[PDB]
DNA sequence: GTTGACAGTTTTACGAGG
DNA sequence: CCTCGTAAAACTGTCAAC
């Protein structure tokens, strides 16, 4: 598991953002800061999310 | 550069409408595509050069 | 029952060169 | 504006490790 602070950051971005849900490579830099994942991570985890939790709704 | 960005499924809906019709577009109809979609006449340009270029290797065919 | 990761693929976006 | 090769952001299929 990730730290449960840096799930819940990108998902209240991820929910913040529905009708477009892809951050800006500085918004990347961002939610990276605040979480201590990489970038990478970052965008491993919107890129899974966006099939496991947009795309149903 | 500036990022790419996925187009809606509303919008790629759009365009395959109308490549089906016929894979190079007029200037009348890339008019009308560019209001219906929101995006740039330069966009979907673009977008159709692309289409083809999947469509041609789509010519697979011994497989 | 989910989840983070990644090799392989598809999708926007440009310039080269015509 | 076309076909082309290229990049690189985002997606697909997949699976051990939760």
């Amino acid at each position: 598991a990730f730290p449960k602070v840096a799930t819940n950051i990108m998902r209240a971005w991820l929910f913040q953002h529905l009708t477009h849900p892809y951050p800006s490579e500085e918004q990347k830099k961002q939610l990276a800061q605040d979480t201590g994942l990489t970038i990478l991570q970052v965008n491993n985890w919107f890129i899974n999310a966006r099939r496991r939790i947009v795309q149903p709704m | 550069r500036k990022k790419r960005i996925p187009y809606s499924k509303g919008q790629l809906r759009e365009l395959e409408r109308e490549y089906a019709a016929n894979k190079f577009i007029t200037k009348d109809k890339r008019r009308k595509i560019s209001a219906a979609t929101s995006l740039s006449e330069r966009q979907i340009t673009i977008w159709f050069q692309n289409r083809r270029v999947k469509e041609k290797k789509v010519l697979a065919k011994v497989k």
